[PDB]
């Protein structure tokens, strides 16, 4: 009954745990090619990526 | 201070960090193979029959 269920993780893997402020990241994409998602993105937004920093949708990227 | 509208600008410069890759496209370092298992050296025979 619990086969494929109830499954064990190899021996490499782990379960991150640790927790950081990811407040200069957003900064930090927008030094790289990530639009803010207020400005205009250069480009068609077809050819475009969404951007998302854990759940919060940072800016467009031309691809 | 009229501040009036102005025209249509002609294009748009992008100022963004570019990344190096001096090091990068070099040939890959992988981890070495760990050897295959080889028998030791100085195996003899131990076990004698007996009579």
């Amino acid at each position: 009954e619990p086969c494929g269920l109830m499954n064990h993780l190899t021996a490499v893997c782990e379960v991150v745990t640790q927790f950081v402020y990811t407040a200069s990241i957003p900064a930090l994409l927008c030094n790289l090619g990530v639009t803010p998602i207020d400005g205009a993105p250069h480009r068609s937004y077809s050819e475009c990526y969404p951007v998302l920093l854990d759940g919060v949708m940072v800016g467009w990227v031309d691809k | 201070g009229g501040l009036t509208c102005a025209s249509a600008p002609q294009g748009t410069l992008r100022i963004l960090e570019g990344p190096q890759q001096s090091l990068s496209g070099s040939p890959l370092q992988p981890i070495p193979a760990s050897p295959p298992p080889q028998i030791p050296p100085g195996l003899r025979p131990r076990f004698c029959a007996f009579g």
